[PDB]
């Protein structure tokens, strides 16, 4: 199978504004040594109706990995509410980790997020124009979506 | 709603 | 893009 096995995410201070930068704990295990690195990602889905408005929130290489199992947190600032249509803003969209391997995306680890206004007042009589200072982000964490894909190892 | 879901499913598996 | 340490 696979040389690298993805064992488990914990989502951090997963119910939080939603500038507040997201924070996965991943643990992982690789069976042998590894030449390359692994490129993990964070993408926001922006928009349902096209994935052409996916941000990037960030990605980093974890260079050399022993064989052994591994953990690292994952922090990647907030989307750019800039880039987000108003009409995806408010309501469920999905947030992906992926994880690359020279070049080859291998698994992809996909949650469900709620964006919702807190206050009673706003959550009843929204915005004109979605205010991000005032939503929360909730990743429906209990139920992620896992999807491996088949790379060369070699 | 119904379809923004299978959109979002999409993109779960995508390719 | 960026390195990340493990732990």
């Amino acid at each position: 199978m696979a040389k690298v096995q993805v064992n488990n995410v914990v989502v951090l201070d997963n119910p939080s504004p939603f500038y507040n930068p997201f924070q996965f704990e991943i643990t992982f295990e690789c069976i042998e040594d590894l030449s390359e690195d692994l490129e993990w990602k964070i993408i926001y889905v922006g928009s349902a109706e096209s994935e052409e408005y996916d941000q990037v929130l960030d990605s980093v290489l974890v260079g050399p990995v022993p064989a052994g199992r591994h953990m690292f947190v994952f922090q990647a600032d907030a989307p750019n509410p800039g880039l987000i249509p108003d009409a995806d803003a408010v309501g469920v969209t999905v947030v992906l980790i992926t994880c690359t391997y020279r070049g080859q995306e291998f698994i992809r680890v996909g949650y469900y997020v709620n964006n919702e206004y807190t206050e009673t007042e706003l959550r009843e009589n929204p915005p004109v124009k979605p205010d991000f200072s005032k939503l929360q982000r909730n990743i429906l964490a209990s139920n992620p979506r896992v999807t491996r894909f088949h790379i060369n190892w070699e | 709603d119904p379809r923004r879901q299978e959109l979002l499913e999409a993109r779960f598996t995508g390719v």
